[PDB]
């Protein structure tokens, strides 16, 4: 996902290469630049 | 028999950011849960956009004066990420590990005096090749913007990325007498009763600033 | 929870008694067959050594485990360092066949020897104590030789285990035995 | 011509716990057959969890003695499976491979006295941040069970797992001076003509009871 | 099965790599466990 | 790019019983033909089931004499690959390459002597834990067979293969005494006019004689 | 057939590996040693 580039399949198993990640029960910054407001907040003469 | 194969000189080495991982010694690990941590950035231009820095001027402060006399200049400094002005910015700090960019970044003004004090400012680009311009009817002439102050206290302008090529570098080479890039000039029109008073000024990155190529040189 | 205690039948509370939630566990690290699945360290003899998993030191992960099981059962693994070539011989072998080359023999290649070798003892399962401090001879995985044998891993593979027997800690002079944790 | 390959550097070398199997060298051996044994266990906590094994008290019992006087403590020790009370527990002999845990920790208490000894006792789980409680008035507020003595000799209780991470370590550092997690209290209520007798506990693991990072640390 | 993480097929045929098991004509720990009285013995208030 | 590979350590060395085969060097070559060719064997316990070999007495003879005295043992032999009375047989020849073994080891007896001598023999088999019988009386009660002369010379009895475990060493151990697997007592029970008449005797595999684990210990 | 165990076909083809049969126009011990007698040549009682 970050700097790999081969195109075969990882020879061990995913629960040996990495740590397993659990659940329970860019995110905000994305969503933050986003919603920028972005124009003219007033009237615009031609 | 078995298959035979060549190992191949020139191959091999260890290279400090090679894109293949390392082989496996402890398996079956399980993490505590952590789905939906609040305030995750997945891009640090997402946080270079969303989030406006402090320029730097005279002085070590954030903000350039009203002033009272025939000179009209606010601040005046080199299109730079290296430059002093943008020393201490957050886009600065990302940019000294790429080597290149082009795009927009934006200046924001907010107007810090009472309310009985009033001013009308004006923003320039003002392109390489020739001297920048002095006076604001000098730079009259350049892309630029004028505004005033009012209920709205600040005011955002793109400073558009103008180049021969379609890149344009973070550093700034020693022989390099002249910015490359060009300067922004804030001027100030005139101003009622504003005397002393405070315009402080942040840098963000515009939607379509760009950072490649990243370098480690020190810093 | 009340009960009879004198019955033996296992009894489980549960944080629930009192208005908790038990949650979801995790056990693949105490499997048998995983956790046994890894190279021990024993101290070798400078030619003949007999494999024998009871050489495993008491105290170390693999041999207290191992202990803990009554009666087990696995194939093997060894890697040797060793001089000259090593040659393996089965359960139940002459000794003199140590010298012979056609038994396996693994020719000397740097920096060390790995091989998976299978379960060879005449009994449908062996022991880590037996009532008849010693243990028959005829528990073991055959031998290996060499010029010289300089180190000696064990690894346990496919290990079942039965009749679980006592597992000792450590036992503190103070409240609580204490030992310097890895720390920055 | 044949199959170019890069034997890379950094891989390969022998690791005790590498997740491989090594060349085989000697086949075709058929084992006898040894299906159905008995008493077979697969996982360390199942018998950890159905097999509770003895506590050790002051003077080296697997039993507390009820006392007549105005201290009313049974017992009270550190919740760490490095504790002396647990250190001949199967539970703490299984830890000591593993650096860290969570969940339940189930501990049993069986009277021995005769049928005219009777007795009322009190166990608590007395959390971090705070001294122990000395007296049954003041570990009330703390999560506790109260029971008396009768027909039913044995009573269970559940010590929870509470902290600040997921996790807890098994091991006790040395520059831990207060017990990281906590207390448990053993207290004796009052008693009905049961001097002397004998309350045994043991220890087992509870359904949620967790072992994970494997290590072998001597021991 | 146990400490093993490879998702190629071992080179060696099964026969070679291990031993073989026969058959005659956790198991029980786990069924103990299992069986585990895990409520209250009496009549509960509130 | 090419393909990485981790050269492993611990693997590649030449194992003098590997499963691989050598990478070839010269091809295209025919061979005359050799199909249906008399006499193949593909198992040598094929050859062991079907041509019972002589076992060797005092004296360096195939048979046994019947005698005219009180004692009425003919033989008693340890039931072992490595005993004298077997050294000569392909049985114990094969034996010596295997360290272990299970199932049933046939005995062939031949009667010799002229039409009119006649004979009784008793063949048992004494179990390991108790010294062997001396008598055909106190051998009645192990496993035993009794048989007569007449028209049919030979008479074959299958010796069992009783043990604790489910295989048995083929070598003898030198802190091996008292002989692991037991005795075969050849008796006779009496006999008319066959003084000094021959019966000879032979060993042959039986249907689930089994040899495994190859060895090669000299001899 | 013997004493291998590889699992994938052998990189070489088989007329280099090994020498050719040809044909013209356990065998005999195997069949001997099942034709074996194993019963009783008499009479048998209880």
């Amino acid at each position: 996902s970050g700097n790999t580039g081969s195109i075969i399949n990882n020879y061990y198993m995913q629960q040996y290469q990495n740590s397993m990640d659990t659940q329970l029960g860019d995110d905000w910054f994305s969503k933050l630049a986003s919603s920028a407001f972005s124009g003219l907040f007033g009237a615009l003469l031609a | 028999g078995i298959f035979p194969v060549a190992c191949s000189d020139g191959y091999g080495g260890l290279v400090t950011t090679d894109p293949k991982t390392a082989d496996p010694a402890y398996g079956k690990v399980f993490n505590p849960p952590r789905n939906m941590l609040p305030g995750r950035f997945t891009n640090f231009l997402d946080v270079a956009e969303a989030c406006p820095t402090f320029l730097r001027f005279e002085g070590d402060v954030p903000y350039v004066t009203t002033k009272t006399d025939s000179d009209r200049i606010l601040a005046q400094f080199d299109l730079s990420l290296a430059a002093k002005h943008m020393s201490n910015t957050f886009l600065a700090g990302l940019a000294q590990y790429y080597t290149q960019y082009s795009g927009t970044i934006n200046l924001h003004f907010m107007f810090t005096g009472p309310t009985d004090a009033k001013a009308r400012y004006m923003i320039a680009y003002a392109p390489p090749g020739m001297e920048p311009p002095k006076t604001p009817e000098a730079a009259a002439h350049c892309i630029h913007a004028e505004w005033d102050t009012g209920l709205n206290s600040k005011f955002t302008f793109s400073i558009p990325y103008l180049s021969a090529a379609d890149y344009a570098y973070t550093a700034s080479d020693t022989a390099e007498t002249t910015n490359v890039q060009g300067w922004v000039c804030l001027f100030q029109i005139t101003h009622g009763k504003a005397d002393g008073d405070a315009l402080v000024v942040l840098a963000s990155a515009g939607k379509d600033f760009e950072l490649r190529l990243p370098v480690d040189a020190r810093t | 929870t009340t009960s009879a205690g004198e019955s033996a039948d296992p009894v489980t509370a549960t944080v629930e008694n009192y208005g908790g939630e038990t949650q979801v566990q995790r056990r693949q690290h105490t499997d048998v067959s995983f956790i046994l699945d890894r190279f021990v360290k024993v101290t070798p003899k400078d030619q003949i050594n007999v494999l024998d998993l009871m050489q495993t030191p008491a105290h170390t992960l693999v041999g207290a485990l191992l202990r803990t099981a009554t009666y087990y059962f696995a194939d093997l693994e060894v890697a040797v360092k060793h001089e000259g070539n090593l040659t393996w011989v089965p359960n139940g072998a002459p000794e003199t066949a140590l010298d012979n080359t056609t038994n396996p023999t693994a020719y000397h290649k740097a920096p060390l020897t790995r091989l998976a070798l299978p379960y060879t003892a005449p009994h449908r399962v062996l022991a880590t104590a037996y009532n008849g401090r010693t243990l028959p001879t005829s528990f073991n995985y055959g031998a290996i030789k060499a010029t010289r044998v300089t180190e000696l891993l064990y690894r346990m593979k496919r290990a079942e285990t039965y009749c679980p027997r006592p597992l000792l800690a450590i036992h503190p002079s103070e409240a609580r035995h204490k030992q310097k944790i890895v720390a920055p």
